[PDB]
């Protein structure tokens, strides 16, 4: 089998410390921000009258 | 302790309770328990009614 | 032996918005300290929150010469004696864990734990460490000894007597939750011992049955939910227990989204304060809000926009939003429409979705077969 030594095989470093070496496959959708729920809530109700 | 209309009445009051709670199994248990130890006991006329 | 998560999660790890940082849970914290003096708590408290005052030793003093006198009467016991088996040596090391795991760490308790696991022929030594040092590495963010111990009991251990590893899921809640494994797996085995607890030493029946609640209705939304977290009678019984939980479940399987929203911002902010907050909180309110939408698409076939704001709580706008996000990553299959102010479902009907998985996984096959065909024969 080659091990394609053409290309430089990319050291990761010094295996440094990763983010969390959780087991935890996450999606694009967890990295956004967010704001709780009920302030949202309230915030565009008491314009038409909660 | 021998009494059992005692006991029946506390057996009927449990399977009212656990249906109560819409634990309906285990208030029909309670409830079978009660015939159970009713059908070897006087069980008046009332208490055979509401057992019913 | 350890119930209330040692109360170290809601302390001084939930600042900034959630601000708990100081407050009468430290004064619970600090009781449960004081109680089987203990140092280890101590390690950050000794590094960032009240680090060097008077009482951070003033408790050190008295903690060390009691530490110290229970050992050293642990280790008379041991050295005098010659116990076998799950014996005085099995005392040691769980006084050690009511110790140095409340003294100092878990290194020396999981060392010992092991020693006299090589020393004991008993079963629930093993789930009794099994659970220990998941609340540690609950407490400390160890996951590779929970599931090493984990397997060890199933694969090994759950050859004698059963009837005890079911609840340590409680792993399976955070392993690989934020796409499988904060359902499925998780409610599979909560349900399955909600009738039969019998492990309070981990939480409180109630507390279980919240749990079970809140991972059976993301794992299940309305595939029949019902038979076993609806109709079931302990979940109803304690629901009536807990009038908060059960609306928050009842609102969704009664389709009155206006009060589910309600419900999942308490949920919300209720997890947000727990050892389950930091593993997914973000992610449980995001499902269960997809799985809403979804279940208010199914059954329409174009809805007004101010029919889901006026019916899904409020937010035209708001709405608008969260379906475009969500029709973004690819779920919640429907279509939104602009000033028109429709949306419009697009589910696929049973032929075409089949032709489409066909497809897929034949995809897959042919790949695989691609590779394998070509790799032998040269």
């Amino acid at each position: 089998d080659d091990e394609f030594e053409e290309f430089p095989a990319e050291d990761w470093a010094g295996l440094d410390e990763d983010e969390d070496a959780h087991v935890w496959e996450d999606n694009w959708d967890d990295d956004n921000v967010e704001d709780d729920f009920s302030n949202q809530l309230r915030a565009e109700l008491e314009k038409h009258g909660y | 302790m021998d009494d059992k209309a005692l006991l029946v009445e506390v057996q009927l009051l449990e399977s009212k309770t656990y249906h109560a709670l819409s634990n309906l199994p285990k208030a029909r248990a309670a409830l079978t328990s009660a015939r159970t130890t009713a059908n070897a006991i006087y069980c008046p006329p009332k208490l055979q009614a509401t057992l019913d | 032996p350890k119930n209330p998560d040692l109360r170290i999660a809601q302390l001084r790890f939930l600042l900034s918005l959630p601000e708990h940082r100081g407050d009468a849970a430290v004064r619970d914290e600090l009781m449960a300290a004081v109680r089987d003096n203990n140092m280890a708590p101590y390690y950050e408290a000794l590094c960032k929150s009240l680090d060097w005052q008077i009482d951070v030793d003033l408790l050190n003093k008295m903690k060390k010469a009691n530490e110290d006198e229970l050992k050293r009467l642990d280790e008379e016991l041991e050295d005098a004696e010659k116990n076998l088996g799950e014996s005085e040596i099995r005392d040691a090391m769980m006084a050690k864990a009511e110790y140095l795991c409340r003294i100092g760490d878990k290194e020396g308790a999981l060392t010992a734990f092991r020693k006299t696991y090589d020393k004991t022929v008993a079963l629930g030594h093993r789930l009794d460490i099994v659970f220990y040092l998941l609340r540690i590495g609950l407490f400390y963010m160890d996951n590779d000894l929970i599931t090493r111990n984990t397997e060890k009991a199933k694969s090994l251990i759950e050859e004698g007597g059963d009837w005890d590893r079911r609840n340590r899921l409680k792993v399976y809640q955070g392993l690989y939750c934020v796409a499988i494994r904060d359902f499925k797996q998780a409610a599979e085995l909560f349900l399955d011992t909600v009738s039969t607890f019998t492990s309070y030493e981990l939480m409180d029946y109630k507390t279980f049955v919240t749990y079970t609640v809140y991972v059976s209705m993301i794992a299940l939304e309305r595939p029949d939910l019902r038979e076993k977290v609806i109709k079931g009678a302990e979940i109803l019984e304690v629901l009536h227990s807990l009038p908060a939980v059960r609306q928050y479940l009842f609102s969704l399987y009664e389709c009155r989204y206006s009060v589910f929203f309600q419900s999942l911002a308490v949920v919300e902010q209720e997890m947000k304060k727990d050892w389950l907050f930091a593993p997914h909180y973000r992610y449980y309110v995001r499902e269960m809000r997809i799985h809403a939408y979804s279940q208010l698409l199914e059954s329409y076939r174009s809805l007004t926009l101010g029919y889901m704001a006026e019916a899904f709580g409020v937010g035209v706008e708001f709405i608008d939003q969260e379906l475009s996000r969500f029709i973004a990553a690819g779920r919640l299959h429907c279509k939104i429409d602009k000033v028109n102010e429709i949306v419009e479902t697009n589910r696929p009907d049973s032929k075409n979705w089949q032709y489409q998985e066909t497809i897929k996984k034949g995809d897959l096959l042919l790949n695989r077969v691609q590779k394998l065909s070509r790799v032998i024969n040269m």
